[PDB]
């Protein structure tokens, strides 16, 4: 049956994901790091030298990760799951070759190790790279695990994708009330990162820099940058425009208002304010400081007697400020996805490694100095011992940064946290959506919803539904399904190609005609003007399509600002689109036939110029068609598949285009919390917490994304027979009615698995902990606390452990001979079972114990369920099967969903899912609820009628309690339901009296520490508004912290034991009750010398 | 500090909700401290329910002292305060 | 008000530092090392 | 993991149908619908129990720790 390209073009998406997976940002970045950036760091810090002994140079000639040149095969790595079990870092050694000179004129190589690099899972260096599920089984790895994260100390850490503003790009931003216009560029070079503002103050444009002490008049800076004619300054920042010249004439005149100027004079004016350089090279404080003042003023390094590039950069920035002054709305939008760059795990680790390597080299040079600083006996033999002992700092720094997420980089001088997060293992989709997560840049002024807003420019780049609730809402964003993050491409050959294509260099042109033709930019930097900009852009795109230039290079022509921009940097988000030429799509189904045949993979669609990547800025010039059936000749591109605008997690929702959007976002939140299957090795894992469904079912109505991301292989939920009807009155406000005997048969059954880790650590006095125990009573019978312990003192595998029983019998030395008991007690409301006890050693030689406790859970009142449409709700009643309504065949619902949850939430996709799933089970087929598609409702109705059911899914039911026909037909069929991790068994908490804080004497704050429930200021306001004074006293003072203090009636100072201890009398000591917090406040005030003296009076005596 | 005579009392002759709640609480506290009661319990063992019965029979022996903002007060026995 | 002692304006000048009760600045048992750890206010007053 | 013994809704025994359904699909290949109806799974709840089951036990057994 012949290929119909209007429907088979979606196969480009599976072909794309077959070679560029969902976790590809991480894998590609780590591969690029360990394959080029390590070499680049080594080349940068190639030689480390000492002041003394010029007959000594230590060279860094080659670096490698995980492989020596002694053996062709790679080094043996401990498998990642073994690292997870033993709480080790999954790492590979960092091998370098060294040229260090011997005293007797000897030059030699070596292959030495300078630490361990943590290896991202499924990277080039990972043992899991190219394993075929048999190697995966042998290694105890799930083949469906995404990879893309690290195992440091047994913990799965993902370095989340970070979203920042584009570096080295100008952002114009106006203001109101203040009436300033501020254009800023963040110049992030390799060695420095500085911001160069161009402010407006009192109608005059100024330049502001962190290094410069004062804001400088702009015409002074333009003269200092070789543009001194004072007429071309006007021709550079205004051109021929009466308004702009009028705006800028003030600054033109203020150039002279100080004095008339030459270039060197303006340079001197610049140099008089450059603050300092930590008092080194002090002999340069002259006109010769302007040079580094101007070469530090931006990211454009000028290394000669020409300032054309920097001068025109400043002039263009000033022109932008002037255009914003004349016409607001000519400012850049900081929340536009074209202005954002995504930095990745590879770049992060590259910066971290370069800094740790610099610290390593500094310390190594100092150690070399110490070794060679002796008069005699200074043999060069084994200069590498200090490298055998100082190599651990690289390993330690990498491990610490990945483990804590704190990145102390001194060179760039910033301390950022939250870089890495623990890989959430709540569900398979939870891990997958943890990957493809993007954290937005801090200091966003979170008081506003500017960045929190969903941008139209994120279409097909970031998931439209996968954003969190709570505080983070738009601050966390997720990658869309079919995207790509560009890589840094070299701008030098591209600039040469631009010159070849008709761009006259920026030095051959005059100022008068500069704003007469389009100017060609390159990463924001003007490199010349172009005649026929559209022809230039077209030829550049032809070169990109034919493979002459890189496909991640984007060109776009801006018409308001007459410019042709070319971007080559990494961190741009882009997606493939089918090129439309002459009103025709270029795929035309012969390529689709070849693609389905197996040859002609996705990258062939680029190597033949049938598809191309567009970043956000190129879409500003494109004209994209959603479907081939609506291509017009004016269009430029065709969508490969419009549902790719949703990410991986939102791809679980069936018919998301029939729902109100907040419900889709809520499902994005709930699916990550769905209990289901975790991995094929989920029983070999020993994890801190793991919720597993006993009988997972795959959804009756899946989507294309579900099978793309393999959620149908590890599903989280069950297909509940659902009747949408009001019932029993325990299903009001989202509460659910659950069928007992569906629960009895295993519906909604799940287990909790929790891990407890102990270390039998070693001590300075040659002592260690022990697991001795299992003591008995007189009969020889084990005592109750050791009932399920076993001879070794580690809870037996298979046995039930109840609250109070010991499952690890850890004895600690009393003088770390004698052993104080520190047993591990099970403190659980409900009994657990011991299913795994793992005995092992950690990397540092000492025993490691892990005991996994499993707890089977049966659904109860207050357990939380959700239906992929944001309709969550607790179980409100569990009724017997006979009380449930039944149809003609005796089918009873497993769940009853109240009908009042539909009219306001407007989740029509849930109804369509019910009908599609019903027709699907009757027909024997799984149906599809793919976004902007899926199984058609009328075809499902045809199946329902052909099977004997009503087309609308409404069966006539009988009441279970009366037996009569219900007077309404009931919407009745299968719906996919998820049991969420939130189970009332883990939430129920009750405190009468327990631990109190040592400081405040108030009940603890932790549900685990038997804490009390805070009665806050708003509850206090409510109780005051009731006028319940005695209740106020009881709740706040008497039942939180009541202290019977002794108060002196002469000095208002609290004493003790009826002793004023300032009057030393015991005469005037009154006894009264005050909050211990008040007593604490008085004692703290007395500390600061403040004397809050209490004045008393008799309660009675009228 | 002066007691306004029962002849001329300006405040409400109606027990307020706060006065009722406080009277019940005080009387229940007294009963929980084994104070004798003046109603037929009929199986009641809870001091608050006993005190509610006494209030329903208007048998609570307490006096409301209503201080005016100037400092003077007037005394309203619980029996005379109408509910 | 100079009726009472300490109403003098010279008492507002730090001349004697009162050391707060250790209850105000408690020492937490079994934190990190087996050796007992102290707290910020106590360390500061030791410096003083 | 392994096929439920009983349909969650009706309580019909479906645990003796999984191997025979697999055999009907693999050998003498039939549609899923006809294979389900040939086993007596007429009610759609019973059909769901077999049609949507994911046989994770066969994957979990690849990680046998007592090989
Ligand atoms: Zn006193
Ligand atoms: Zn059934």
């Amino acid at each position: 049956d012949e290929i119909n390209t209007a429907q088979d073009k979606w196969h480009l998406l599976p072909a794309f994901l077959k070679v560029k997976g969902l976790v590809k940002q991480h894998l590609d970045s780590f591969n690029y790091f360990v394959d080029t950036d390590l070499k680049k760091i080594i080349k940068a810090n190639q030689l480390i030298l000492s002041d003394v002994d010029p007959e000594f140079y230590l060279k860094y000639v080659d670096i490698r990760v995980g492989k020596k040149s002694s053996s062709s095969t790679k080094d043996y790595l401990t498998p990642p799951h073994e690292c997870r079990l033993r709480d080790m870092t999954y790492s590979a050694p960092i091998y370098v070759d060294i040229e260090y000179t011997r005293g007797r004129n000897i030059i030699m190589h070596k292959d030495v190790e300078i630490g361990r690099m943590p290896i991202m899972l499924r990277s080039n260096k990972c043992i899991l790279y190219d394993a075929d599920e048999s190697k995966m089984a042998k290694l105890n790895e799930c083949p469906l695990d995404p990879g893309g994260y690290f195992i440091v100390n047994g913990t799965e850490k993902v370095i989340l994708v970070q979203e920042q503003l584009s570096k080295n790009r100008i952002i114009v931003e106006a203001d109101e009330k203040k009436g300033i216009v501020q254009a800023s560029v963040t110049s992030s070079t390799h060695e420095r990162k500085s911001k160069t503002y161009v402010i407006t103050k009192n109608g005059k444009i100024y330049l502001k820099h962190n290094s410069i002490a004062e804001e400088i008049p702009i015409a002074i800076v333009l003269k200092a940058c070789g543009i001194l004619s004072d007429l071309e300054i006007m021709q550079l920042v205004c051109g021929n425009d009466s308004s702009y010249q009028d705006i800028f004439a003030v600054n033109l005149e203020e150039s002279s208002k100080l004095d008339i100027y030459t270039q060197q004079q303006a340079l001197e004016y610049i140099g008089a304010k450059v603050k300092t350089m930590r008092r080194q090279k002090l002999t340069i404080l002259q006109e010769g400081i302007e040079a580094i003042a101007t070469t530090v003023i931006a990211h454009l390094t000028v290394e000669a007697l020409d300032f054309r590039e920097k001068a025109l950069y400043i002039a263009m920035m000033t022109r932008r400020v002037v255009m914003a002054m004349y016409n607001p709305k000519m400012i850049d939008d900081r929340d536009y996805v074209g202005n954002k760059r995504l930095e990745l795990a590879g770049q992060l680790i590259s910066l971290l490694f370069e800094d740790l390597f610099k610290k390593f080299n500094n310390d190594f040079k100092l150690s070399i100095d110490k070794v060679l600083k002796k008069p005699n006996r200074a043999m060069e033999y084994d200069a590498l011992l200090s490298i055998n002992v100082h190599s651990n700092n690289i390993t330690s720094g990498l491990n610490r940064a990945i483990s804590t997420g704190n990145w102390s980089l001194k060179r760039f001088k910033m301390e950022r946290a939250g870089v890495t997060h623990v890989l959430s293992r709540l569900s398979y989709i939870s891990a997958l959506g943890m990957m493809t997560r993007i954290s937005s840049q801090f200091e966003k002024s979170r008081k506003v919803s500017g960045p929190r807003a969903l941008q139209p420019s994120q279409f097909g780049m970031l998931c439209t539904a996968d954003t969190p609730e709570g505080e983070a809402c738009g601050l966390v964003k997720n990658l869309a399904l079919m995207t790509h993050i560009t890589t840094d491409d070299e701008e030098e050959p591209i600039k040469k190609l631009c010159y070849v294509l008709g761009v006259e260099d920026i030095t051959l042109i005059d100022s008068a005609s500069l704003h007469l033709n389009y100017g060609v930019y390159l990463n924001g930097t003007l490199i010349g003007s172009i005649r026929f900009p559209t022809k230039f852009v077209t030829q550049f795109r032809h070169l990109r399509r034919t493979g002459k230039v890189s496909e991640f290079i984007s060109i776009y022509s801006n018409s308001h600002q007459m410019a042709v921009h070319i971007a080559t940097d990494g961190g741009r988000i882009c997606r493939p689109l089918i090129i439309v030429s002459d009103g025709q799509s270029r795929v035309k189904d012969i390529h689709l036939r070849k693609l389905l045949d197996g040859e002609l993979d996705f990258d062939d669609f680029l190597k033949l110029g049938l598809v191309e990547y567009l970043d956000v800025n190129e879409e500003n010039d494109s004209y994209i068609a959603l479907y081939e059936k609506d291509i017009v000749p004016s269009m430029t591109h065709l969508e490969i598949e419009p549902f790719t605008i949703l990410g991986a997690v939102a791809g679980l929702i069936p018919y998301p285009h029939h729902n109100q959007s907040p419900r889709n976002t809520y499902q994005c939140a709930m699916g990550k919390q769905a209990i289901g299957a975790i991995a094929y090795n989920q029983f070999k894992r020993i994890d801190t917490l793991l919720y597993l469904m006993t009988y997972p079912q795959q959804p009756m109505v899946k989507t294309k994304t579900i099978e793309l991301i393999d959620y149908d292989k590890l599903p989280a939920g069950q297909n509940a027979t659902v009747a949408v009807m009001s019932y029993s009155g325990y299903d009001i406000e989202d509460a659910l009615v659950l069928n007992k005997s569906s629960i009895d048969r295993g519906f909604g059954r799940c287990e909790t698995r929790r891990k407890t880790t102990t270390v039998l650590k070693r001590y300075a006095n040659h002592t260690q902990d022990i697991i001795g125990g299992m003591r008995v009573d007189e009969n020889g019978d084990p005592i109750w606390q050791h009932q399920s312990l076993g001879p070794d003192g580690l809870g037996e595998v298979g046995m039930k452990v109840q609250s109070g029983q010991i499952y690890i019998n850890k004895s600690v030395p009393t003088n770390s001979t004698q052993y104080r008991e520190a047993p591990v007690i099970y403190r659980g409301p409900e009994p657990s079972h011991i299913d795994q006890v793992m005995m092992s050693v950690s990397d540092n030689d000492q025993a490691l114990i892990k005991v996994l406790l499993r707890q089977n859970r049966r659904p109860e009142l207050g357990d939380k369920f959700s239906s992929r449409h944001g309709q969550k709700g607790v179980c409100g009643i569990i009724v017997k099967q006979e009380d449930m309504p039944f149809n003609d065949q005796g089918i009873v619902p497993d769940i009853i969903m109240n009908p009042h949850g539909f009219p306001s939430r407007m989740t029509v996709g849930k109804m369509i899912e019910l009908i599609s799933g019903k027709a699907g089970v009757l027909n024997g087929t799984l149906e599809y609820g793919t976004c902007f598609g899926g199984s058609k409702l009328e075809d499902m109705s045809k199946i329902l009628v052909d099977q004997g059911f009503n087309y609308s899914g409404k069966d006539m039911l009988y009441s279970g309690i009366t037996g009569e026909c219900l007077q309404a037909y009931i919407f009745f069929g299968p719906i996919y339901y998820q049991k969420l991790k939130h189970m009332v068994l883990d939430k129920m908490h009750a405190r009468a009296r327990g631990p109190r804080a040592v400081l405040t004497r108030q009940p603890t704050e932790g549900r685990s520490r038997d804490g009390g429930l805070r009665l806050g200021e708003m509850e206090r306001d409510c109780v005051i508004a009731y006028g319940a004074s005695q209740l106020l006293l009881e709740r706040l003072m008497i039942s939180s912290d009541a202290f019977e203090v002794d108060v002196c009636d002469k000095c208002g100072l609290m004493g003790y034991s009826g002793w004023c201890t300032t009057c030393k009398s015991a005469e005037n000591i009154i006894k009264m009750t005050i909050p211990y917090a008040a007593k604490l406040l008085f004692q703290e005030l007395l500390s600061m010398n403040i004397a809050p003296r209490l004045r008393l009076e008799d309660i009675f005596q009228q | 500090e002066k007691a306004i005579p029962k002849d001329q009392r300006a405040t409400t002759p109606y027990m307020t909700k706060y006065e009722r709640a406080r009277i019940l609480g005080t009387r229940a506290l007294q009963i929980s401290m084994n104070a004798p009661v003046f109603v037929d319990l009929e199986g009641e063992t809870d001091p608050l329910r006993i005190a509610m019965k006494e209030l329903a029979e208007k048998k609570i022996p307490l006096v409301i002292r209503r201080y005016l903002p100037d400092g003077s007060f007037e005394d309203w026995s619980v029996e005379e305060l109408i509910v | 008000d100079a009726t009472v002692p300490s109403g003098r304006p010279e008492t507002y000048i730090w001349r004697y530092l009162p050391a707060p009760p250790v209850c105000i600045r408690p020492s937490v048992m079994m934190q990190d090392s087996p050796a007992s750890n102290e707290d910020d206010l106590t360390v500061k007053l030791t410096e003083i | 993991m392994i096929v439920p013994v009983r349909c969650f809704s009706c309580g019909k025994v479906v645990g003796d149908k999984w191997e025979s359904y697999l055999n009907l699909l693999q050998e003498d290949e039939l549609d899923e619908g006809t294979a389900l109806s040939r086993l007596g799974l007429k009610r759609y709840c019973c059909r769901r129990m077999i049609l949507t089951h994911v046989d994770l036990i066969e994957k979990f057994l690849r990680y046998n720790p007592l090989e």
